RNA sequence: CAACUAGCCCCGAAAAUGGAUGGCGCUGAAGCGCGCGACCCACACCCGGCCAUCUGGGCGAGUGCCAUGCCCCGAUGAGUA
RNA sequence: AAGCAGAACUGGCGAUGCGGGAUGAACCGGAAGCCGGGUUACGGUGCCCAACUGCGCGCUAACCUAGAACCCACAAAGGGU
RNA sequence: GCUCGGGGCGUGGACUGUUGUCGGCCGCGCCGGCGGCCAAAGCCCGGGGGCUCCGCGCCCCCGGCAGCCGUCGUCGGCACGGCCGGUACCCGCGCGCCGAAAGGCGUGCCCCUCGGGGCACUGCGCUGCAACGCCCUGCGGGCUCCCCAUCCGACCCGUCU
């Protein structure tokens, strides 16, 4: 199911509704970038 | 003037934004010149920051120990004043709400009619003054 | 006459065309920004989507034997906190109209 | 099919009009587009307002290419023989009388064209050549 | 508070290492965070700096929230606080009057922001320990409520009300 | 979502019923379907193209559906309406019936207020809280076919004849409509006078003052 | 909350009495662009928050910059409170385009009162220096205290200002008394006409 | 997914109540993770190694 | 009462064509630090329409013929030397 | 010391507009077909100038330079009951 | 039997502009449910403790309870609009009946066993609907200059660099 990965090849996501958190910082400092399980799904549900 | 500030329980307040959008509250406990713990009888308490909420003239007499239920008892004792407050006596907002809900066919028809009756009164009064003048 | 009733010459609630949709740098004339009079908030201006707009103007020349001409449009969606709205017109409004009043009708009513 | 494609071409217009830079202040410098070769041109660098450059994307729909706004395909018709080819099309193609052709020979083209039912612009060109405004 | 303010998170963990009879336990400094996003990084960092474990050998069991402690009313959070200015970290002990944990964070954050010039790279606190109204010792904010809670002095300076205007 | 759910989690439950009813006859349009119809002897060119037939049938049904429900917000026959667009806009009028076209028959009584019978669109209208009782009014005479405005074919007469220019292109008052309108209006007046001061109110007109909000105003 | 003052269908007259100079200038300028016809009255009586020293020195350095290396032809400083106010609006509004020139021409400055505008000018939603202040909030300095130190137009103005105020004050009070009196007998005369039903719904619609 | 949380609801009882008024934690039991990831590119290809 | 810590403000801080937080002006800021929402907003991003280019198809069995044609794809396209 | 001379790595400019930094070849955001509609970035929301004179909590009173956005248009030791 | 014209009847076609609608895409505001976070703020009832030791009062904890809460996740429902297109081969759909209309009308099966539901069962033919103006009287329009609005305007291009 790493061959049930074997994707389309890009999901072409929309730019997020309500915008991003700042690009210049990582997740800890109130930026967007890097790991976060809870808030990635929130972001992807703005990028419908 | 950074509203009414003090040290004492019982001073009623009136909305200048919150949530709630109606609501009148009393200050049960006191916590600097900005924050106040506000509650109302059958309504959920909040301790909230209010640089921009101002307190009204009327005070109700209540003491320390504030449950939810204690507040209700005081309101029953008072009551009466609240009705007057809406129209005139500090608040004025609650009577203003009534104006908006009064543009609704039957209500609007009646509303216009009031003004027409008033028109007649102005003419009648004016005659009395006019005769005296000339 | 027919279509006539018993008073109000002003049929509409008032509005104003401030400008066009804009950066500091550039304008896009395709969408116009109108601040609608008496509209204080974002919630209130949400009502105005779908309504018809008329810019009525007078001109020196006659046309089909009338000096009065009009450009029609429609309200697309709200813009900003202050009760500004976005609008498109069939042909763009003349940008000399910055600072003019324009008319926003009740005409197709959602309510 | 054909009808909404016509509407898209005519109403939208990329009649941008590709003017050469500084054509306005040098009379001899031609209106006709030629590509700014030098780096130093603003037009080359693709600054907006400096007159946008011709590119393929400006191009119209394939069907609506070389069509008269009537949705007819324009054909300049030299003589009577060429009208027979146009007859096959009828609606699709148009007849327009050539510049070279003189007034008497225009008349025979018009009367034949009428039989094909490709009356549009053919008649109009002839009528002026007679005497008419 | 509504749309948070920075809830203090009771962060649950381990210290995951080796199939040996030993194991470190989790240790906590109770940290204000935004939700999970802010919480995870500092949780590793407290362990890493002090004792060292790693980040991958730091395991997060759960994150648990907070529910109303102080019943809206006031109790006197004793905070020892560290602000980074011109060098390393400097001592402060501010014991203050506050609503609850949301608000407690706000009051310290503003004091640091103004006085010590402070943003996220400054650390939080050392410990939080409530104390009773008469007992609490330092000054300014606490005194006004303290005098009210045991009364007689509820009934002092009641005169500003109606006299804010004029009367 | 909620109306469409039966069809969505069925797929073609309504259309299944029709086939099985046809099959209740016995053995039928499986056999007939192959045999059925015309073809083979063309016109002009390939004949690649279009309509009559099949296509018309779902489209007519779908266009009918907006007339209540979607446009309507809710409105029962005899609701008082505000016409916000149309010619007669700003007049409050009483709702007679909804047509097959989807346009509404209205009529304010002609003498008091100028509104004739007329067709107006549902989309324009604000539904007010008032209802006037249309219990015993004969709205029946006025129908969808009643409202055909004659075109400029020729003279209004039988046809085939050389005609004169004195046609009404964008207008036409039939004489019959004027006679009929008086009768229907008479019943309405009785209902209108029953509630006081409604009669004057309809003609006066509603419009929004400066400072008035159309959002807050909602009847 | 909702702004009761600003753009109006027709009703733009603006009070400058104890307003904030730049706060008023900013909002007025926006209205002028919007095509409104703004008449600012009581222009000299507008206030600028801050100590006299720092308000004064701002104009003083501008005077030095006007003063020297001389043609004429541009560098200028206005001596008058009305023309300082005009200059402020001519910094708000694009002063390099015909539309902004037209907007500038819809501004009027009247000192004291124009020839009788018997409708009062009414305060702009909290624009004022007085209220926006707890009382104090340190000092303020009037335009009329600045402009006396810069030269003529104020010097002639100040004597004249007093005269207009005295005359209009007297008349305004006496009409108020009679106007008020009408209302007192109005309630009696709403009872008197048999009674009323509809009109006693009216104080429930305050 | 829900029954994983339900399992630790049943087993654990030492985590929730007292621990807000204290630091550290005790024993009991631990919930595993096992998660694939989704990666969306926030920042462009400009100016990076 | 004393010694400190560090914020802003003041001093230290004086140049010539007059002058520049870009300007006006701003003092419970429109300042300064910071938080929270809402909102504004590039030829960017998405969806749709459309152009060419490239890629993959497809359709000639002749007797309408461009078969280097026509038609369906989807992605891509700044551009000096 | 230098907007200096010379290397190491990388990205740009050169071959780069557009949006942002008032303004700026190189900084920031992003590489750009042609359009409609949506949605953002950078940066903003008193007015200029599109956009909250929005909410919240502090600090600041500057007659010897109040203060006001990386690069960047300078600035320090040291002093203040 | 056909065609030109006339007679006689029915349907209504002429650039271009406008309005209604169905579908697709996208935004828009608002309303509702459940679970997570042992659930608990909460209130009444009950019990004990501390602090205060001047007592009110304050706090803390535990057991029964209308209750309603901030945050996480998910589903559910409405009300409107922009834009594009009218779906030209399997997108959609009709072909017996009634019903202006929309819409419904078979039967078996099973769950519910109530209200209703889900689930099974024939082949062909085929993709744009409502309205207004006028086409000629007369006029929409296109194009150029100008004025007003708006804007990159690094001076115009080339070259060197």
């Amino acid at each position: 199911f790493k061959e049930a990965n074997n994707f389309l090849w890009p999901f072409k996501l929309k730019a997020p509704l309500g915008g991003l958190k700042k690009k210049r910082n990582h997740y800890v400092e109130g930026g967007d970038a890097g790991n976060r399980e809870n808030y990635i799904n929130q972001l992807v549900r703005r990028m419908n | 003037m950074p509203f009414k500030r003090f040290v004492e329980i019982g001073r009623v307040a009136l909305v200048n934004y919150g949530k709630d959008y109606g609501r009148l509250v009393v200050i049960v406990d006191v916590v600097d010149q900005n924050r106040a713990l506000v509650d109302a009888p059958d309504m959920v308490r909040c301790q909230i920051n209010f640089k921009r909420l101002s307190l009204t003239d009327i005070k109700i007499d209540i003491k320390r120990v504030p449950k939810k239920t204690t507040l209700i008892k005081a309101m029953e004792e008072a009551d009466v004043k609240n009705k007057w407050e809406n129209s005139s006596w500090g608040k004025k907002l609650i009577v203003q709400k009534r104006r908006a809900s009064l543009n609704d066919f039957d209500r609007f028809k009646v509303m216009l009619a009031k003004i027409k009756r008033g028109g007649a009164i102005r003419q009648e009064l004016a005659k009395l003054k006019k005769t005296a003048a000339a | 006459m027919k279509g006539r009733q018993g008073q109000r010459v002003r049929l509409y609630v008032r509005g104003t065309i401030l400008g066009y949709k804009r950066s500091k740098s550039n304008q896009y004339e395709n969408t116009s920004l109108l601040q609608i009079e008496g509209v204080n908030t974002k919630e209130e201006v949400g009502w105005y989507a779908g309504k018809r707009i008329a810019y009525v103007y007078k001109a020196k020349t006659k046309s089909n034997d009338s000096t009065i001409r009009c450009i029609w449009g429609k309200v697309t969606r709200p813009h900003g906190n202050s009760g500004v709205v976005r609008a498109k017109f069939r042909s763009n409004l003349p940008p000399t109209s910055m600072g003019k009043k324009v008319r926003v009708f009740m005409y197709p009513s959602s309510i | 099919m054909a009808v909404p494609l016509l509407t898209k071409k005519i109403v939208k217009k990329r009649v941008k009009q590709f003017k050469r830079p500084h054509s306005d202040r040098y009379i001899g410098l031609k209106t006709s587009w030629r590509r700014p070769k030098g780096i130093d041109s603003r037009v080359r660098r693709k600054f907006k307002g400096c007159t946008l450059m011709p590119n393929i994307g400006y191009g119209s729909d394939k069907k609506t290419r070389h069509y008269l706004p009537n949705k007819f395909k324009k054909f300049v018709v030299h003589n009577v023989s060429e009208l027979e080819l146009l007859m096959m099309h009828n609606r699709t193609y148009c007849a327009e009388i050539a510049h070279n052709v003189s007034t008497r020979k225009r008349k025979e083209i018009v009367e034949r064209a009428a039989q094909l039912d490709i009356v549009v612009t053919n008649k109009l060109a002839r009528l002026r050549s007679q005497e008419d405004e | 508070m509504g749309a948070f303010r920075f809830h203090q998170y009771q962060v649950v963990g381990r210290g995951l290492p080796t199939p040996t009879d030993e194991h470190p336990k989790i240790y906590r400094m109770k940290l204000w965070a935004t939700n999970e996003v802010r919480a995870k990084s500092k949780f590793w960092y407290f362990l890493r700096k002090l004792k060292k474990v790693k980040k991958s050998n730091g395991q997060i069991l759960a994150i648990n929230e907070i529910f109303e402690k102080n019943p809206t009313t006031i109790k006197n959070y004793g905070i020892w606080l560290r602000y980074q200015s011109r060098t390393g970290y400097h001592n402060m002990y501010k014991e203050y009057r506050d609503t609850t944990l949301n608000g407690a964070v706000e009051q310290m954050y503003t004091e640091m922001a103004s006085r010590h010039r402070v943003r996220f790279p400054c650390i939080q606190i050392i410990k939080t320990a409530t104390v009773h109204f008469k007992l609490c010792k330092r000054d300014n904010t606490k005194q006004f409520h303290k005098s009210d809670i045991k009364f007689p002095l509820v009934y002092r300076k009641v005169r500003p009300p109606t006299r804010k205007l004029k009367t | 979502m909620a109306p469409t759910s039966k069809m969505a989690l069925g797929i073609k439950r309504a259309s299944r019923s029709h086939t099985y009813h046809r099959r209740g006859l016995w053995a039928i349009k499986a056999k007939h379907g192959g045999a059925l119809p015309k073809a083979e002897k063309p016109a002009a060119i390939a004949e690649p193209k279009f309509y009559p037939a099949d296509d018309v049938k779902p489209r007519t049904v779908s266009t009918r559906k907006p007339h209540p429900t979607k446009l309507r917000s809710t409105i029962t026959p005899g609701t008082v309406l505000i016409l916000l667009a149309g010619r007669y806009m700003g007049k409050r009028v009483v709702f007679l019936k909804q047509l097959q076209s989807g346009l509404l028959l209205i009529t304010g009584p002609f003498k008091i207020n100028g509104v004739p019978i007329r067709r107006v669109n549902q989309a324009y209208v604000i539904a007010t809280s008032t209802k006037v009782d249309i219990s015993k009014v004969n709205v029946q005479k006025f129908d969808d076919k009643y409202f055909a405005r004659e075109k400029k074919t020729r003279a209004k007469k039988t046809e085939g004849e050389l005609f004169e220019s004195d046609k009404e292109a964008t207008k036409n008052l039939p004489d019959f409509k004027k006679d009929d309108q008086k009768v229907i209006d008479a019943e309405l007046i009785k209902a209108i006078d029953a509630v006081p001061d409604l009669k004057n109110y309809l003609g006066a007109r509603f419009s929004l003052r400066d400072g008035d909000k159309p959002h807050e105003m909602t009847f | 909350m909702v702004s009761g003052s600003g753009v109006c269908a027709k009703r733009v007259v603006v009070d400058a009495r104890h307003h904030m100079l730049g706060r008023l200038a900013s909002i007025v300028a926006k209205e002028l662009l919007n095509g409104q016809r703004v008449v600012v009255v009581r222009c000299e009586e507008i206030c600028m928050s801050g100590g006299l020293v720092r308000q004064k020195m701002k104009y003083l350095r501008f005077l030095r910059k006007r003063m020297n290396t001389k043609p004429s032809h541009g560098p200028i400083h206005f001596r008058a409170p009305a023309k300082i106010l005009w200059r402020t609006i001519r910094g708000m509004i694009p002063h390099k385009t015909a539309r902004g020139e037209a907007a500038l021409a819809r501004l009027k400055a009247y000192e004291g009162v124009p020839p009788p505008y018997d409708r009062t000018k009414r305060m702009v939603i909290p624009d004022a220096l007085k209220v926006l202040r707890l009382q104090p909030g340190h000092r303020y300095c009037l335009l009329g205290q600045l402009s006396k130190e810069v030269g003529w137009n104020y010097a002639d103005t100040i004597r004249e200002l007093e005269e207009k105020r005295k005359e209009k004050a007297k008349v305004s009070y006496d009409r108020r008394k009679q106007l008020a009196k009408l209302r007192v007998k109005a309630e009696k005369a709403a009872e008197e006409k048999l009674g009323t039903q509809l009109e006693i719904l009216a104080p429930i619609k305050y | 997914a829900e029954q994983y949380a339900g399992e630790y609801e049943a087993q654990d009882k030492e985590l929730v109540q007292l621990k807000r008024e204290a630091r550290m934690k005790g024993g009991f039991y631990v919930s595993p993770e096992a998660k694939p990831l989704f990666v969306v590119r926030i920042r462009g290809i400009n100016a990076m190694h």
